[PDB]
């Protein structure tokens, strides 16, 4: 659901 | 009184990252050259919120500590923080020095851009008090790191190791606010207290775009997922 922010926080 | 050697390099890595924002006569370069119609600022609203918002994340990483925080509450530091965040840069680029009766057409632009009239007043008296303070870079880039890192947002699990965080950027920024202005004393105080004007705007901030002026309001899909669009 948070899910381009969960991304760029990990990438 | 003096900044320890590790606040120093604290301060000093600090603003190595922050420097990697879009620079500020870029932004204030676009406005001024031409005046564009309400729905061309608002597509330019959500292009230079889209930069931000990535340069934003590559900060926070940065932030010691950051990373070593549980995954949830990363996250809802990010989306509690973002749109202060935003305002914050807006107010740091609104105050810096033009050449004469730039600041002017800047502002007047920014008043016709098709933001609705309710709003524009208490943005720009945001705005002023932000300018009445004398701030340096390092306080904007302290600030900004220090409303991210808030233990007070909704949805953190574990707010003593977000304060954790938190303390030693307030106690650098203590130590600047008494070196750079011995004689106010109440400037630290004052600038904490201009945070809480900003976290209204988080709290009207949907309805300050869905009342732009423009027929459709289209956001990209980072914007979505960090403003409460769509
Ligand atoms: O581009 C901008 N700001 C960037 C955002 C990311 C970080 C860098 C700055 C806009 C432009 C204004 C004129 C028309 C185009 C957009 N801007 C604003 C805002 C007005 C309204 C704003 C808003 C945001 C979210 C929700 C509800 C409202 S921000 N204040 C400025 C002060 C000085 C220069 C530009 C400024």
């Amino acid at each position: 659901d948070h899910q381009l922010l969960r991304y760029l926080l990990d990438k | 009184m003096e900044l320890t050697p590790d606040q120093q390099t604290l301060l000093h890595f600090i603003m190595d990252s922050y420097n990697k924002q879009r620079m500020p006569q870029e932004i204030t370069n676009k406005i001024l050259k031409e005046a564009f119609s309400a729905e061309e600022n608002f597509l330019i609203l959500t292009e230079m919120a889209t930069n931000h918002v990535q340069v934003l994340v590559e900060f926070t990483k940065k932030l010691p500590g950051f990373q070593t925080l549980d995954h949830e509450d990363q996250i809802a530091l990010l989306k509690g923080s973002a749109v202060e965040a935003m305002f914050l840069r807006s107010a740091e680029i609104f105050n810096k020095k033009l050449p004469s009766g730039h600041s002017d057409l800047l502002e007047a632009r920014i008043r016709n851009s098709g933001i609705s009239d309710e709003y524009i007043t208490p943005m720009f008296s945001f705005y002023k008090s932000i300018g009445e303070l004398k701030m340096t870079q390092e306080e904007y880039a302290l600030l900004t790191a220090i409303v991210i890192l808030s233990p007070d947002r909704q949805y953190i699990k574990d707010r003593e190791a977000v304060e954790k965080l938190q303390e030693p950027l307030l106690d650098v920024l203590q130590k600047l606010c008494k070196i750079h202005q011995p004689e106010n004393p109440q400037h630290f105080a004052c600038l904490l207290g201009r945070l809480t004007e900003l976290r209204t705007f988080n709290h009207h901030h949907a309805e300050m775009l869905m009342s732009w002026r423009v027929n459709d309001h289209k956001f990209t899909p980072l914007l979505c997922e960090i403003w409460d669009v769509q």
